[PDB]
């Protein structure tokens, strides 16, 4: 019985700011443009929704050595200031720094849990240096069920939404007492908001 | 986890001191070992945190200047040191074990102190070691014998040579205007067994070599 | 962040309750955890997450929070229980703690064994003079020391010094020294030290005469 708008499921699931059944062709999806990947895997996993509770898992307050609050862009528009997806957290270098990222999340829910993130593929050595200070980094996200390891893919696409980068969504299924964990020194599209299952 | 950490200090102000912590070799993972500071009387104070295997450090903004926290990844232990100590930095010393980022349930933290050290004392006065002088205390009767003027910290008073226990009182030391400690210890014994039983305390004093025993008299 | 604990000191019976209190400046939100700690030693976690008991942890240790407001609770008192408790709160670094709050054993009034010793000639020889006042094992710890010289009330020129709680009875004891050079000594003749406590009937002087 559940029906969307002018948003898509991705849109939705990471929280689009501008917001069974959607239109072959939502207003409102992916902000900044790129792929969400396994999109359709996704949407055949969610037809069967008998419980769906948004949770916090990562406080987008704990971000002490990193600048949480700047990750908005003029592509993801909210009451005309630059915004962002609600659910996840753009981190961007702080005082010309961007320390290695550890962090750790055990699903201790009695339930299985939608984890969502992200990789900004940013479009030159200028955006990259400007954003997140390291030249070279990488992000690592890993389960028991999962192990992944990305590089951002540094160039210049054409623009679409008014940017010539992209960004990569991943999700995942976490088990009860499984710890998900993530590594990044850049480029980290951070959960912030989860979803129960 | 098991941490042990070195031994205790005495030192003058102006002087270098890095006390040391170890036990933790293996780790799984992200695991942040902190300093924690706690002056004689007051609660407990956390001077920073360092993660072992990146070196990542984070000072509190109490101490970020004074202190210096440092690991050697080698032997797989962690450091604190001073430049030029001062009596203000006298206390205990912990380190403690804690989880680097870990999260669960709802967004709280998993964040709490799992594991301590021992402790390692640190003493700043400064006087010089001084041994102490041991006064009788003379006489359901009460001796005792007084162990003035002494440094540093501590002494150990047996009677009897450990046979009598019952009913000893050693007072904590004081610290008096020159910097240096007095002690009082004391005993009960029935009225009716002076004159009879000797009653001897052993005084011990290591950092001066003192090793003292004094007979306990009476009219 | 600031954590205000409360009280600092609180008597109580074995047998019976013991409500601890630490109140934050701001909100932590049920990141806090329960230390204990014994003297020499290193703090033990009783309870993190405000509620959750540690391992090892007995029943009869309860927390709770309202927000700003952490409760531990402890019920049925051991001997084993007596000690300091810290909150913490782990929100964000700095971490910081509590003051304390030490839990004192809770006995019957015990009125002090009162004793005084003069200067052993072995110490004058040098050149100063201790004259030490002795309490023996009495409760409450409240007592008032006064030393007396040629009637003459003394002041701040002696130094206290308190055994912690006993464990085979729950009292104290303590000692005064009165400390004069070997000169000023002998321009005096009677001293005497009176104890005020409130396990006696009324004030108790001992007292002695050079010679
Ligand atoms: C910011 O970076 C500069 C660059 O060296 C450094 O001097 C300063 O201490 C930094 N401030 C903080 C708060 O880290
Ligand atoms: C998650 O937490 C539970 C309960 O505290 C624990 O038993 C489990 O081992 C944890 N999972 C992992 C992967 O550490």
């Amino acid at each position: 019985p559940l029906i969307l708008r002018d948003c898509s499921v991705a849109g939705w699931l990471l929280g689009n700011p501008m917001c069974i059944v959607e239109k072959a062709n939502p207003a409102n999806d992916l902000c900044y443009p790129g792929n969400f990947n396994d999109y359709e895997e996704l949407k055949h996993l969610l037809s069967r929704i008998n419980h769906f509770e948004k949770i916090q898992i990562i406080p987008k307050s704990s971000w002490s050595d990193h600048e949480a609050s700047s990750g908005v862009s003029s592509a993801c528009p909210y009451q005309g200031t630059p915004s962002f997806f609600r659910n996840v957290v753009w981190l961007i270098k702080k005082n010309n720094t961007y320390p290695t990222i550890k962090r750790s999340y055990n699903n201790t829910n009695q339930e299985d849990l939608l984890i969502l993130w992200g990789i900004h593929h940013s479009n030159d050595a200028a955006e990259q240096t400007k954003l997140y200070q390291n030249p070279t980094t990488y992000i690592s996200v890993g389960t028991s069920t999962l192990n992944q390891r990305l590089v951002p893919k540094i160039a210049t696409r054409s623009k679409v939404n008014g940017q010539s980068g992209r960004m990569d969504f991943f999700w995942t299924i976490l088990k009860p007492n499984d710890a998900i964990n993530f590594e990044s020194n850049g480029n980290f599209i951070a959960p912030e908001y989860a979803y129960k299952i | 986890v098991q941490l042990v950490q070195s031994g205790a200090e005495v030192k003058k102000p102006g002087e270098s001191l890095r006390i040391s912590c170890k036990g933790f070799a293996y780790s799984s993972t992200y695991f942040w070992i902190s300093w924690v500071r706690q002056m004689p009387g007051k609660g407990l104070e956390w001077m920073g945190r360092i993660d072992p295997t990146d070196s990542y450090i984070n000072y509190s903004p109490s101490f970020q200047g004074h202190v210096t926290i440092s690991v050697d990844r080698s032997i797989s232990t962690v450091y604190l040191q001073w430049s030029s100590l001062k009596a203000s930095d006298t206390a205990m010393y912990y380190c403690a074990y804690h989880r680097r980022g870990h999260f669960y349930g709802s967004g709280s933290a998993w964040d709490w102190f799992e594991s301590w050290g021992q402790g390692t004392l640190v003493t700043v006065s400064s006087a010089s070691t001084k041994g102490p002088s041991v006064f009788p205390l003379a006489p359901t009767a009460a001796l005792g014998c007084l162990v003035k003027d002494y440094f540093p910290e501590p002494v150990t008073v047996s009677w009897n040579s450990g046979a009598l226990t019952s009913g000893v009182h050693t007072f904590p030391a004081v610290l008096q205007s020159s910097g240096l400690y007095s002690l009082s210890s004391v005993v009960t014994v029935p009225s009716s067994s002076l004159g009879t039983q000797t009653y001897i305390c052993n005084v011990n004093h290591k950092p001066s070599n003192t090793k003292v025993d004094k007979k306990v008299e009476s009219a | 962040i600031v954590l205000t604990q409360s009280p600092l000191t609180l008597s109580v019976s074995p047998g019976e309750r013991a409500t601890l209190s630490c109140r934050a400046s701001q909100s932590v939100s049920s990141n806090l955890a329960w230390y204990q700690q014994m003297p020499g030693q290193a703090p033990r976690l009783l309870i993190y997450g405000a509620s959750t008991r540690a391992t090892g942890i007995p029943a009869r240790l309860s927390g709770s929070a309202s927000g700003t407001e952490f409760t531990l609770t402890i019920s049925s008192l051991q001997s084993e229980d007596f000690a300091v408790y810290y909150c913490q709160q782990y929100n964000n670094w700095p971490y910081t703690f509590g003051q304390g709050t030490k839990l004192e054993i809770k006995r019957t009034v015990a009125a002090p064994s009162v004793f005084i010793f003069p200067p052993s000639d072995e110490q004058l020889k040098s050149g100063t003079a201790s004259v030490v006042c002795l309490l023996n094992n009495f409760y409450p710890r409240e007592a008032k020391v006064q030393w007396k010289v040629d009637n003459a009330l003394q002041s701040g020129n002696s130094q206290e010094s308190v055994t912690e709680q006993d464990s085979k009875d729950s009292t104290y004891s303590l000692s005064s020294t009165l400390t004069l050079s070997k000169a000023d000594y002998e321009k005096h003749k009677v001293y005497a030290c009176e104890v005020t406590h409130q396990g006696l009937s009324s004030p108790v002087t001992k007292s002695f005469n050079r010679g």
